[PDB]
């Protein structure tokens, strides 16, 4: 296209042969909008702002100072394909996310832009609707690519799609609802390069689901994981635990990071097919990040993160862009579950010891494939790759089980909500996950199995767990669970939590809890 | 879905 130069870098985008743009913007939302309302109609952002909002938006330069000092040779870096996927996104965030790609990505260095259509149900998307995408694209550079996947495969099925199509020796993949930084794809084509078996994010940065205010700062570098089986960045007690030359690193340097926060990442193609892709056995949203960070660096892989990449992206606030069946997300953390070996009893137990069709035929081939290939143990994962983590060994698990008190014959009760916020009670035992909590050594932690971000407080409540003695307990010998800071136990005298002062003597402060002794080898649930 | 970091 024509008129090319700096925050156009492949010419001015969506213009008609008339000199007109291609796209109406839309009037300033209503005055009287009630977001909740928005959110939910949008899924998850405010659309009517999206829709009045320009999709050539300039956006604020998230990066570092020392960042924009450095020199690229575009002419010696790979190109790349750029993979955007998406089910039933708005024309406007989505034109948005190409616009800025377009205008940010040097042409020298940017192979094509492949758009997959994940089975979209929009008319806007749809080639049996109003046809305004493909319409569109007509008024985009011939590099932009739209390929459609004839039903909803989910985003493994769609980013695969997109990957066998890519062309380059490097792809990256992007969600539907970004801006980016200047110039975010050269420091990942710079360290790809140098070593194929890299694997590099950009530093995820923010755009405000109501205001559309870009925020800077949105998900860092190092980032590990909870036992939830979910992506989790480091915590101050747990940057704490790295290397002294490692805890405030230099702005530039490229950090390793044990997991990643899942599709904004880029990869050189032929060692992506051979360190297992993706598992296409995953179905609709869920947990690939996770089981492709594992396998990642098991097989041979480095993840790290690169620090002067920056991209925004729109976090969903109050709604859901779309609907994924129940038992999708469940399934997917059992076959991740695969490649945690021991660990994954722990895994089983806090999202509810689950029996779901996990594909036990599928799950088998691939660990076949993690044998041949002589990947690594998820034992040697936490010893060299999240050495910072509260559970490196499951010894770091004493306790996992009932908090009975047998003076008054009841056990400790979550209340039918392990998020935190809400008291803890006394109930008659009754063996369910609800009266079964567990004990972090490392950090004093007592939590309930459902919730390893839910911390017992002396108050008798449950809160968001920090690595602080706000929420250290010791279990004492006698069995009392004593608050470290304070020096007093917890009594259960009257049905009611309180703290006392500690007595072994005193029959309502003395606790049993089953020990957490699992076995070597996780067996998997019947199906 | 993905949330940010705290
Ligand atoms: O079945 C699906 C679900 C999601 N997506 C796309 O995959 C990306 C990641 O999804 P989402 O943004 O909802 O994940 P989150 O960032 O909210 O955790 C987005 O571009 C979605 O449009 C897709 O192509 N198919
Ligand atoms: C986002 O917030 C949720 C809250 O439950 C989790 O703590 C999750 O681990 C967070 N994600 C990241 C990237 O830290
Ligand atoms: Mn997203
Ligand atoms: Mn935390």
């Amino acid at each position: 296209l024509e008129g090319a130069g700096p925050g156009r870098l492949h010419g001015r985008l969506g213009i008609k042969p008339d000199g007109q743009p291609g796209y109406t913007r839309a009037p300033s939302p209503p005055t009287d909008l009630s977001m909740p309302q928005a959110l939910a109609r949008g899924g998850g952002f405010n659309l009517y702002l999206s829709d009045h909002l320009e999709l050539d938006r300039t956006a604020p330069d998230a990066r570092h100072a020392s960042c924009r000092q450095l020199h690229y040779d575009l002419s010696t870096l790979p190109k790349a394909s750029v993979i955007i996927v998406f089910y039933n996104e708005p024309f406007s965030t989505l034109m948005r996310s190409v616009h800025s790609v377009l205008n940010g990505t040097p042409p020298q260095i940017l192979e094509e832009l492949i758009l997959v259509d994940d089975g979209s149900t929009l008319p806007y998307i749809r080639e049996d609707g109003n046809q305004q995408l493909v319409e569109y694209l007509k008024l985009l550079p011939a590099k932009v690519r739209l390929i459609r996947n004839e039903v909803r495969k989910g985003i493994v099925g769609a980013r695969m799609k997109g990957i066998r199509a890519s062309r380059a020796p490097i792809f990256a993949i992007l969600d539907s609802h970004i801006e980016v930084s200047p110039q975010w794809l050269e420091p990942l084509l710079l360290r790809i390069k140098e070593d194929s078996r890299r694997v590099v994010m950009p530093q995820i940065d923010g755009i405000d689901a109501e205001t559309f205010k870009h925020i800077a700062g949105g998900i860092g570098c190092k980032l590990g994981f909870l036992w939830k089986l979910m992506e989790h960045s480091y915590e101050g007690h747990q940057t704490a635990r790295l290397p002294p030359e490692e805890r405030q690193p230099s702005p530039t340097d490229f950090q390793t990071s044990p997991a990643m926060a899942g599709g904004l990442f880029a990869a050189n193609k032929a060692f992506f097919f051979d360190v297992g892709a993706y598992d296409e056995d995953f179905q609709f949203w869920g947990t690939e990040n996770l089981e492709l960070s594992f396998r990642l660096w098991q097989c041979g892989g480095v993840l790290e993160c690169a620090p002067c990449s920056r991209v925004y992206h729109i976090f969903r606030k109050g709604g859901s862009g779309y609907s994924s069946p129940g038992d999708s997300i469940t399934i997917n953390k059992m076959r991740t579950m695969l490649w945690m070996d021991e660990y994954a009893d722990l895994a089983w137990r806090v999202i509810g010891k689950p029996r779901v069709n996990y594909r036990p035929e599928s799950l088998e081939k691939r660990r076949e494939w993690r044998k041949r290939k002589g990947c690594k143990s998820f034992r040697w994962f936490m010893e060299n790759v999240f050495p910072e983590g509260d559970v490196v060994t499951l010894d770091d698990v004493p306790y996992l089980g009932p908090l009975r008190n047998d003076k008054i014959g009841m056990c400790l009760d979550n209340m039918g909500w392990a998020s935190p916020g809400h008291a803890v009670g006394l109930e008659y035992c009754h063996g369910g996950d609800t009266q079964t909590f567990m004990f972090f050594r490392k950090v004093g932690h007592v939590m309930p199995v459902n919730d390893d971000e839910a911390c017992l407080q002396p108050s008798g409540r449950l809160d968001w767990c920090r690595g602080t003695a706000q929420f250290w307990w010791d279990f004492t010998s006698s069995g009392q669970l004593m608050f470290r800071e304070t020096k007093q136990c917890l009594s259960a005298f009257g049905r009611k939590l309180r703290m006392v002062e500690c007595d072994d003597t005193d029959p309502y402060q003395i606790w049993s809890w089953t020990a957490y002794n699992p076995p070597d080898t996780f067996t998997f649930p019947s199906v | 879905g993905t949330t940010p970091s705290p």
